[PDB]
Order: structure tokens, then C-alpha cells, then sequence
């Protein structure tokens, strides 16, 4: 399992996260913010199989996450913040809810 | 997948014996609704659990109602295993996804009519209380009788109005003249009605009483007014523990999830939280079989092949398990029906004639039972013969056949006037009688030795 | 859930602490090692079980809201930042970071 | 010497009238030391939080009765079910005032539920009574909601058992469908023109549109529908000449709650004359036992007969002798053309104008 | 059916009942259409192998 993402940015933006190592319709996808100076944060998760979406209260109303079952890509849209972004996937054994597979990272700046 | 196994028990069931599968094991004592809601909402935040297996030790049936309601409001399947939570309710709802174990009233009624047929008790009546769900039972019985090979004799249905005043209800109770009686009532009314009937004298040995699992409540709680020999059937199989039940539930859930994964991968979905659906197992686990045991369900949620058990009341005032239920057939551990003449200490029942006869061409015609309906033709009579298997061993089988002829006409007419009872059978020793060195044989050997009473067969 | 760990910087030639503000006999805490310019790597899960394919020099213990991490013997590898993550309640949160030298 | 009462009301004027009626309950009952304590809660958009809050509050207050009296629910489910199940866990009687779903007559599920309005099977009974008027014996049945479709069909069968007549055709399906023209063509070939309708308004509008396309509104057609079938957009597509029924005073919540509270007060005073008067505990925490007078109190309420109209619960715990009106679609303006007595039908002087020809 | 699975042709029928039916139709006011029965058996109530129901 390997992950790939979009390039750097410099309004609104969109970042892609493509899966090419498993069945993309089975596992959730989570988004993380890692603005320098602190550890990390948590935004939301999405299940491509059914489309159920949950969002964090702090980031509610500002980040919209969508997925495409055909191209196996994940889209997260921030509207109207300069931080490094990651898209990740759990191992699948559940309960632990840890993060094992990591992306490359897209650096947005204003 | 993520499955939670919660047990509300007083019996000491510990917890250590209990691509992504996780199991939750807990033990609970209290059964108040707020505790149920709190535990469900707490575990619903515990790593997206989709499976819920529950059982109860108490005998309160509102627990199943609340479980079904919460399952509907959370779209999460729930099972019933034991106690009031496993009690079969009236009418589930397609919005709900709650499922149980054990049989409904109609399956048990079919089993009861099978039991009645296997003993050829073709005369009965129908006694029903104001307990809800009686009209469905009446309709099912009416539909079952009209498409049967037996041609049952049914007396008019006895329906109670209130707690019997013994003013007009006794008028209907007197007209009950059959030997087999069917009763459908709650446990509290059963004591009253049985005491009433015992005062009316309808508590004889031939006046059998049959009741469903509803009236048979706690195994420990046994009223004294139940005669020793009450006919009851309840799904409480004591040879199979709750561990097997929850293991079979886990097998059912795993098979259903595994088979529903291939048609659509993203089936298992539980709601996020209490505060603040396209493809499921709702219409998918109709057909399922694990390790040969067909654990399939119905369109209304019931089981396909449940485990029913026939129980009666022994002289020791205990529910005595007798007959089980096979895949479709009915087995009987005691083929010959015990008399149970002693229901109480005020019942000196005594009347029966062991009759042994010999095969004589115009008087005793021995014919095999009709295989089309598995019943002797009405102008014949029941009988049996201890037929030995081989010559090396003396073991034999009591094959049951049908007898007719000319002398058998005499015996039937005698019971019409003298009004006695008989258990006809055939002599396996041999001919009529021969004193072999002051030792008789055959019928003489059965009346002198008093193993029998009379012999209607031709004799010199 | 809010986490806090001390010291922010450590001077060794060691141990770590992470105090919280359990799930039916299971502890929910994970430690991540992040070299500069690299994605995080999981090190310990369930607060007592190490991850396969990692050196045995790492061991951890803790319960309740006070958990700690220690390492022995000391080598060049443990030269990055570390944090602790909770999973008892969603969303998860991480630590504050801890250097080493 | 105190009686606690829990209620669920949102309109403040109705709650004021409820408190006024509770206060006036102690008027004709003398100066006895029994007291009536009032407890009310309002709406919340959710159905689990409302359930738990109402259950815990009315358990802690140790109330005896609970009421549901809100027609204008934005939710179309009309669900007081959590209240009923939770207050039935302790066999504490519950009173419904608005919901008319036939599922609530079943007392194997709802152990401690009663209501003072009749479910729609009574409309089927009134239809069978109408059959006694014009000498009709062949009908065509179509019911969509299968939760209550089976109940409506069973009620119709019980009605027909007296005459030992059988319906020519019955139909059930999944509500929300639109291609129902095949069944309409099937029914066209038959001899009967009696059409019985009991479904949702979406299904009613759909079938009206399909029948208007198929032109089945000519002369000789018998039309008969229930109350739910002529509201909303279903009324928009209703062919002229149809016959409708009406629930008299089924929405003026004032007198409804007044009568309910009077009945409750009389029943409570009647029960106060008896012995072994226990009380519900704070069953919210650690009280797993049932009310030992639960069935006793329920049966006391079942025998509740009154004369000040008459309110009387049957073995299904439903009000009888309800007055029904008959309405006709005269150029798409409803006109009162008949009434239904407790067991009789009394047509008025208004003409019976039919979709086809004669008024006969 | 074992010999002729499905071979129905319009044929000529006569005898006693045909004349009786013609007289009935002449006396009254209606029309008719004569057709045969798929088998040659009068009709018996027999259990169908499914649902254990007599048909
Ligand atoms: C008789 O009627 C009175 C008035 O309705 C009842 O008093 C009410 O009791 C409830 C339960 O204790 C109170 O609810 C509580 O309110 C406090 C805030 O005041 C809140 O912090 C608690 O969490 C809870 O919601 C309610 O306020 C109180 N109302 C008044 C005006 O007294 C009384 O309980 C009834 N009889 C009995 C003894 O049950
Ligand atoms: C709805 O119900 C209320 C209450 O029964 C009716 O108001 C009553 O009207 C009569 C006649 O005017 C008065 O004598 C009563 O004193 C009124 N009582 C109250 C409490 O208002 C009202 O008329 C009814 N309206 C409908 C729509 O029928
Ligand atoms: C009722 C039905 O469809 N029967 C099927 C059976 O043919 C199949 O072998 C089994 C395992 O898939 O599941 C069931
Ligand atoms: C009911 O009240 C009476 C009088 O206080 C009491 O004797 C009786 O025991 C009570 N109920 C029962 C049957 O316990």
C-alpha cells in the first residue's frame, strides 16, 4: 500500500489523495493538519464505500471532504491556515485506531 | 467484525471464557432502561461496534421491546438469547432490525397437533381466555385442521369473558365432554381455571390438558393446582447452554457479514453517537446455515428450525422433559403413553384390561398400517407385537399394526356397554395354550400368570 | 482529552513522561518517532505491547492517566521528537514534542 | 396524598388550560387531602434525548399518567413510541391523544397504552356499515402501508364474516411506487366498481393521476376513501364526485385535553377508594422491579365508564361511539352530505352528486 | 401432454350437450365461446407437493 498526493499551492484549494494498494471502497480516510510549532490536529474521516462523513467541531464549516469511487481519489476543500497536510489510512484491525500509512504532504501558504 | 456480547445474568457466567473482527465481552446485573441506554450510548462511541448479542436472566419481556426500539433508532441488529429478551414478541417492524431465537405460537401449535396425532386422540375442544393473540391461534387451528389427513373431532370453542363468576362460565365448562382439552391462558388465570375444573370434576385421568409455553412460567415456581401430567412444550433446552447459543449467534453474524461483503463491501455501519442506510443485513440473512445446523430465519424474524421440548408434570411436582423436536419430525422417548393416574392424592383411577389374542383368520386379521396417512383405518384397532430381530439375540421391536375380524367386533361392542378400557396386543410366545410339564403357554400363560386379563380370541 | 508532557527538551549522554487529563482493561496510548523531514512511525501500542520489526531496546509501561516511556541502551537512533496519542474519545490528540541530545 | 402528573406540551396556551383543568379537578371532589401535582415538558427535535429526559423526569416525579397531544409534528413518523415503551417497562399507564395508527391497538407490544381516538380500522367498520345501505357485496381492496394494511384487511374480513362474503380482490405493495397502472387494468376487467382506498398521500396522488390517465372516473364507478387520502397534494388530484369522511373535533386540542383530564381525575379518585396503593420508585437508577399494582391500575382504568360525550375504552382501549361526517367533492369544494352515528348513518338533505350520471 | 405437448386446433363438436347449449343460447340473450379442457379428467381435490395444500 502506497499513497500519493497533489503538489504545492499558493481563495480556495483542493488536494487529491489517490490509493493504489488495496480495495479503496473498504477503509476510511482521515485528514491531518501539522502546522509547525505544535504536534498535530484532526479534521475528519470519509468512507468511500458509502459516503458517510464526519467532521471536527473546530474545523466544521470550513473543510469539505469528498471522494470519487471511480478514480480512487480523496478531495478535501478548504474555503475562505498555512500548514502541512497529510492523508492517512489505518491498518484495519480496528479498536486501536492508529495511523500507519502516511502521504507525502502538501504545503499551502497564503 | 466489531461485535459486543452483553449478558445480564445472575447465574455465574464469567467473562474470560467469552479482515477486521473484534469481540466485546461484559457481564451485567441491573436491568433498568436508563442503564441500557447509557451502556448502549457509551459502547456506541467504542470503535464503531456493529454487532450486539444480549441475554437476560430476569423474566421481564419489556427488555426485548426496548432493545428492538433502540435497534430501530440506531439501525443496528440485535439478538435475543435468554430470558425475557429472548421471548418471542408479537409483530416486528421492517424499520427495526431486531431478531430473536425460539419459535412462535404457530410452530408450537403445529408441534402440539403432531403430538396429538401420534397418540390418536382425535376428540378435543378449544378453551381460550381473553389473553391477547388468541384469534390468531384460532385461525391457525382452523386452517390446519381442514387440510389434514386425520379429520379431527372439534367441540365448540370455549372463550372466557372475565375472571369467571362461575355463573355462566360454568355453563360452558360443563359442555366440555372430550378427553383432550386445549387451553391458552396466562399463568395467573391457569391456577383459577384449574381449581375451578377440579371442583367441577373434569380432572380425571382421561381429561388431558394441553397448554403452550406461555402458561409454563418459572421452573421453580410450580402451583399445586397443576395435575401431575400437564402437557407443556417450551423451547427451554437444558442440554444446550447459553455458550452454545452465543457461539451460534456469532457464527450467524460472521456468515451473514462475510456473504454480504462480496455483493457490497461497505455493509457494516453503526451510527456515530446517540446525541446530535442502503445495504444492510436486514433482508440478507434469510438463508444461512453454519456447520450443518440450518439457522435460517423467516420473513418476520422467527427461526426456521428451532429447538422445542415436550415437558410434563411428574408425580414429584416437576416439569419432566420427555420429547424433543427433530428437523421437521417429532421424536418421543416414551412411545407408550404413561397413565399418570396419580395427579394428586385424591385420585384412585383404576380401570384397564390387558387383552392378548392370537391371529385367527376370520376373527383376528393382522394388517399393516396404512402408509398413506400412517393411521389404522377406522374399522380396525391398534395393536402391537414384540417382534424379535435375529435368532442369536432375544431383543425385539414393538411393531404397531391394525387388527380386525369377527371376534374383534365383539370386543368393541362390549366396551360400548360396560365402558371399560383395553390395551390390545398379540402373543409372541405361540399358540393358544399347552401345559408343557405343568407349564402353560400362549393365552393360558397370560391369564393364569395374570400378565393379562382376558382373551377375546377364539378358544376351545 | 488534553495531553501534556515534560520536559520539552531533554539532555542525555533517558526517560519520557506523558500525563493524561483505559477501555475495559485496555490502555489507549501510542508513541510516535518522527525524524526531521520524515513521516511519523508508530513505536508502542496498547501502552504495553511493542511493534514487530523494532529493536528490543524499547519498553514501556503505564496505567490510568500517568504513563511513562524509557529506553535502554542509548544509541544514535533515539535522536528525534516524540509524542503520545489518546484514542479513548474522538477526535484523537497528540503530545507537545520532546527533543533529545 | 399527592398525585404527580407528567405531560408533554409545547403551546403555552394549551399548557395553561392543562394547569387550569388540573386545578379544577379538585373542585367537585370535595376537600379531601389528595393533591394533584403538575409536570410538563416541551418538544425537542430528537427522539432519544426527549425519550430519556421525559422518562427520567416523570420517573423521579413518580407520576401516574403521561399524555401526548401534538398533531403538528414536522416529523411525519408520529412516534410517541419511546414514551410508551419506557412507561410500560414499569406498567405505568400512558394516554395518547393524537396518534391514530392502528399499530397502537396491539397490546402485545404496547403493554400499557391507551388512547381516546379510534384507529383507521373503525373507518373500515363504517364502510362495512355503508355496505348495509346500498346492498353491495363485491369490493376491490388496495392498501399500501403494510404495517397497518394487514390490520385493515383483517378488520374488513371480520366485518364480512357476518355476511360470509369475500372481497373480489385485495392488494398490498410498497408505498411510494408509481407504476400501478397494471393493477388498475387488472381491476378494470372485473365486475365490481367498489374501490377501497387507504394509503399515504403520495400513493393517493399517484393512483389518482394514473386513474385519470386511464379514465376510470366514468359512470358506474364506486369511490370511497378515508380521511388521510384527501389532504395535502392528494386533494389536488382528487377526481370530482368522490366521498370523504371527517373526524369531528379531532383537532381542537382544548376540549380533548379537558375531557382526558376529567377522566383521569375521576379514575384517580375511584382508585383512591381501594387498598394497597403503592407508588412508582425512582426507577431511573437500580430499581428493576415492576409496579405490583401495574396491571391492577391498568384494569381499573379499563373498566372506566363515564357519562359526562360518553368516553368508554373497549378491550382494545379505544374510544367508541365516535361521530363521523360524510363529505362529497362537488366541483372540488367539500360539502357535508352525511353523518355517521354510533352505529347508524344519517344522510342530510344535500344531494349525492356522483362522478358519472344520476345521483342514485 | 406427454403425446401432444401443445397442439390446439379449432375442430367440430356435436352430440347432445351441444344441442342443449344451442337451445339455451337461442332461448336467452347472450353469446358464448366453446373451448375444451386441458385434460380429460373431471376434477379432483389433490394436495400440491408444495405448501401441503389440497388443490
Ligand atoms: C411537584 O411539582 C414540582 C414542580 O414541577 C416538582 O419540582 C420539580 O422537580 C424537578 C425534579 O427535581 C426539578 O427538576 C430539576 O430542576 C433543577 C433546577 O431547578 C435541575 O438542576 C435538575 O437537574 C432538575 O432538572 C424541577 O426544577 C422542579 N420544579 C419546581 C418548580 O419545583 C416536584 O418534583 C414535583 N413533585 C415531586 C416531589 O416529584
Ligand atoms: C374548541 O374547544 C374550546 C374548549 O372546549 C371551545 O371553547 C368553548 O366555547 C364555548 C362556546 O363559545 C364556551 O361556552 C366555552 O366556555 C369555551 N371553552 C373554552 C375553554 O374556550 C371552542 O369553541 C372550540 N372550538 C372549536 C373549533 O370547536
Ligand atoms: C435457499 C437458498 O438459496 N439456498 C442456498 C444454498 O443453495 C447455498 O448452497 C447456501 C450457501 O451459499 O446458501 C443457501
Ligand atoms: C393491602 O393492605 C392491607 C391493609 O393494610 C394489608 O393487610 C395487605 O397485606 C395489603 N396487601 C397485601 C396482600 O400484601
Amino acid at each position: 500500500v502506497q499513497l500519493q498526493q497533489s503538489g504545492a499551492e499558493l481563495a480556495s484549494v483542493k488536494i487529491s489523495c489517490k490509493a493504489t494498494g488495496y480495495t479503496f471502497r473498504s477503509y476510511w480516510i482521515e485528514w491531518l493538519k501539522q502546522r509547525p510549532g505544535h504536534g498535530l490536529e484532526w479534521i475528519g474521516e470519509i468512507l468511500p464505500g458509502s459516503g458517510r462523513t464526519n467532521y471536527n467541531e473546530k474545523f466544521k464549516g470550513k473543510a469539505t471532504i469528498t471522494a470519487d469511487t471511480s478514480s480512487n481519489t480523496a478531495y478535501m476543500q478548504l474555503s475562505s491556515d498555512s500548514a502541512v497536510y497529510y492523508c492517512t489510512r489505518s491498518r484495519g484491525t480496528m479498536i486501536t485506531r492508529e495511523f500507519t500509512y502516511w502521504g507525502q504532504g502538501a504545503l499551502v501558504t497564503v | 467484525l466489531n461485535i459486543a456480547v452483553l449478558l445480564g445474568h445472575s447465574h455465574d457466567v464469567t467473562e474470560r471464557e467469552l479482515l477486521d473482527v473484534n469481540v466485546v465481552a461484559l457481564l451485567m446485573n441491573r436491568t433498568d432502561p436508563k442503564s441500557l441506554i447509557t451502556h448502549v450510548c457509551d459502547l456506541m462511541s467504542g470503535a464503531r461496534i456493529h454487532g450486539l448479542v444480549f441475554g437476560d436472566d430476569t423474566d421481564q419481556e419489556a427488555v426485548a421491546q426496548m432493545l428492538d426500539f433502540i435497534s430501530s433508532q440506531t439501525f443496528i441488529p440485535i439478538l435475543g438469547i435468554h430470558g425475557g429478551a429472548s421471548m418471542i414478541m408479537a409483530d416486528k417492524d421492517p424499520t427495526s432490525t431486531f431478531f430473536q431465537f425460539g419459535a412462535s405460537i404457530q410452530q408450537q401449535a403445529t408441534v402440539m397437533l403432531k403430538i396429538m396425532q401420534d397418540y390418536d386422540w382425535h376428540v378435543f375442544s378449544l378453551v381460550t381466555t381473553i389473553f391477547p393473540g388468541y384469534r390468531d391461534f384460532i385461525s391457525f387451528i382452523k386452517t390446519t385442521v381442514d387440510n389434514s389427513f386425520v379429520g379431527w373431532d372439534m367441540q365448540n370453542v370455549i372463550t372466557l369473558d372475565t375472571s369467571f363468576e362461575d355463573a355462566k362460565t360454568q355453563v360452558q365448562l360443563k359442555k366440555i365432554h372430550s378427553s383432550v382439552i386445549l387451553l391458552y391462558c396466562s399463568k395467573d388465570e391457569a391456577v383459577l381455571i384449574l381449581s375451578e375444573a377440579r371442583s367441577l370434576g373434569l380432572t380425571g385421568y382421561d381429561f388431558f390438558w394441553i397448554v403452550p409455553s406461555l402458561v409454563s412460567g418459572n421452573t421453580e415456581l410450580i402451583p399445586k393446582e397443576f395435575p401431575s401430567g400437564l402437557i407443556s412444550v417450551s423451547y427451554d433446552d437444558w442440554d444446550y447452554s447459553l455458550e452454545a447459543r452465543v457461539r451460534d449467534g456469532l457464527g450467524i453474524l460472521t456468515t451473514a457479514a462475510s456473504s454480504m461483503l462480496e455483493k457490497f463491501s461497505y455493509i457494516p455501519e453503526a451510527k456515530a453517537s446517540c446525541y446530535g442506510p442502503l445495504h444492510t443485513l436486514h433482508q440478507f440473512m434469510v438463508n444461512v446455515t453454519w456447520d450443518g445446523k440450518d439457522l435460517s430465519f423467516t420473513e418476520e424474524g422467527y427461526q426456521v428450525h428451532p429447538r422445542l421440548v415436550v415437558i410434563v408434570l411428574n408425580k414429584d411436582r416437576e416439569w419432566e422433559k420427555v420429547g424433543k423436536w427433530e428437523n421437521q419430525t417429532l421424536s418421543l422417548r416414551h412411545a407408550v403413553w404413561p397413565r399418570y393416574k396419580s395427579f394428586s392424592d385424591c385420585e384412585p383411577d383404576d380401570n384397564h384390561l390387558s387383552i392378548v389374542t392370537l391371529e385367527e383368520a376370520p376373527f383376528v386379521i393382522v394388517e399393516d398400517i396404512d402408509p398413506l396417512t400412517e393411521t389404522c383405518v377406522r374399522n380396525t384397532v391398534p395393536c402391537r407385537k414384540f417382534v424379535k430381530i435375529n435368532n442369536s439375540t432375544n431383543e425385539g421391536m414393538n411393531v404397531k399394526k391394525c387388527c380386525k375380524g369377527f371376534c374383534i367386533d365383539i370386543l368393541k361392542k362390549l366396551s360400548r356397554t360396560v365402558k371399560f378400557t383395553y390395551d390390545l396386543y398379540l402373543v409372541t410366545n405361540g399358540k393358544h395354550g399347552k401345559k408343557v410339564n405343568n407349564v402353560w403357554n400362549g393365552m393360558i400363560g397370560e391369564v393364569v400368570y395374570q400378565r393379562a386379563v382376558m382373551a377375546v380370541g377364539s378358544l376351545t | 482529552i488534553v495531553l501534556t508532557q515534560s520536559p520539552a527538551s531533554l539532555a542525555v549522554s533517558a526517560t519520557i513522561s506523558c500525563r493524561a487529563s483505559e477501555y475495559y482493561g485496555t490502555t489507549l496510548m501510542q508513541w510516535y518517532q518522527q525524524k526531521p523531514g520524515q513521516p511519523p512511525k508508530l513505536l508502542i501500542y496498547a501502552a504495553s505491547n511493542v511493534d514487530s520489526g523494532v529493536p528490543a531496546r524499547f519498553s514501556g509501561s503505564g496505567s490510568g492517566t500517568d504513563f511513562s516511556l524509557n529506553i535502554h541502551p542509548v544509541e544514535e537512533d533515539d535522536i528525534a521528537m516524540y509524542f503520545c496519542q489518546q484514542s479513548r474519545k474522538v477526535p484523537s490528540t497528540f503530545g507537545g514534542g520532546t527533543k533529545l541530545e | 396524598k399527592i398525585v404527580n402528573i407528567g405531560a408533554v406540551l409545547s403551546t403555552r396556551k394549551h399548557e395553561q388550560m392543562f394547569r387550569e383543568a388540573v386545578n379544577q379537578a379538585n373542585k367537585r371532589h370535595g376537600s379531601w387531602k389528595i393533591q394533584l401535582n403538575a409536570t410538563s415538558v416541551t418538544h425537542k427535535p430528537n427522539a432519544i434525548q426527549m425519550a430519556l429526559s421525559v422518562c427520567e423526569d416523570l420517573i423521579s416525579s413518580q407520576v401516574y399518567a403521561i399524555l401526548v397531544s401534538h398533531p403538528p409534528t414536522p416529523n411525519d413518523h408520529f412516534t410517541p413510541t419511546p414514551v410508551s415503551y419506557t412507561a410500560g417497562f414499569y406498567r405505568i399507564p400512558v394516554l395518547g391523544l393524537t396518534t391514530r395508527m392502528s399499530i397502537y391497538s396491539d397490546k402485545s407490544i404496547h403493554l400499557s397504552f391507551l388512547r381516546t381516538v379510534p384507529p383507521y380500522s373503525h373507518q373500515s367498520s363504517v364502510w362495512f356499515e355503508m355496505m348495509r345501505v346500498y346492498n353491495w357485496n363485491h369490493i376491490i381492496l388496495l392498501v399500501s402501508d403494510d404495517h397497518e394494511g394487514r390490520a385493515a384487511q383483517k378488520r374488513l374480513e371480520t366485518l364480512l364474516e357476518e355476511r360470509e362474503s369475500k372481497a373480489e380482490k385485495v392488494l398490498q405493495f410498497d408505498p411510494g411506487t408509481k407504476n400501478v397502472t397494471a393493477l388498475l387494468m387488472e381491476a378494470r376487467d372485473l365486475e365490481a366498481r367498489v374501490i377501497i382506498l387507504s394509503a399515504s398521500e403520495d400513493d393517493a396522488a399517484t393512483v389518482y393521476r394514473a386513474a385519470a390517465m386511464l379514465n376510470m372516473t366514468g359512470s358506474g364507478y364506486v369511490w370511497l376513501v378515508g380521511e388521510r387520502e384527501i389532504s395535502g397534494n392528494a386533494l389536488r388530484y382528487a377526481p370530482d364526485g368522490i366521498i370523504g369522511l371527517q373526524l369531528i373535533n379531532g383537532k381542537n386540542e382544548s376540549a380533548h385535553i379537558s375531557d382526558a383530564v376529567g377522566v383521569v381525575a375521576q379514575a384517580v379518585h375511584e382508585l383512591l377508594e381501594k387498598e394497597n396503593i403503592t407508588d412508582p420508585p425512582r426507577g431511573c437508577v437500580g430499581n428493576t422491579n415492576i409496579w405490583k399494582t401495574g396491571p391492577l391500575f391498568k384494569r381499573v382504568l379499563m373498566s372506566s365508564k363515564y357519562a359526562d360525550g360518553r368516553v368508554e375504552f373497549n378491550e382494545d382501549g379505544d374510544r367508541k361511539f365516535a361521530n363521523y361526517s360524510i363529505m362529497n367533492l362537488q366541483n372540488r369544494k367539500l360539502v357535508q352530505v352525511g353523518i355517521y352515528n354510533g352505529t347508524h348513518v344519517i344522510p342530510n338533505d344535500r344531494k349525492i352528486i356522483w362522478p358519472g350520471g344520476e345521483t342514485e | 401432454s406427454p403425446g401432444s405437448p401443445r397442439h390446439t386446433v379449432p375442430q367440430c363438436c356435436y352430440g347432445f350437450c351441444v344441442d342443449l347449449l344451442i337451445k339455451l343460447a337461442r332461448t336467452m340473450n347472450f353469446t358464448y365461446e366453446v373451448h375444451l379442457v386441458a385434460d380429460g379428467k373431471f376434477g379432483t381435490q389433490e394436495r400440491v407437493n408444495n405448501s401441503n395444500k389440497k388443490e
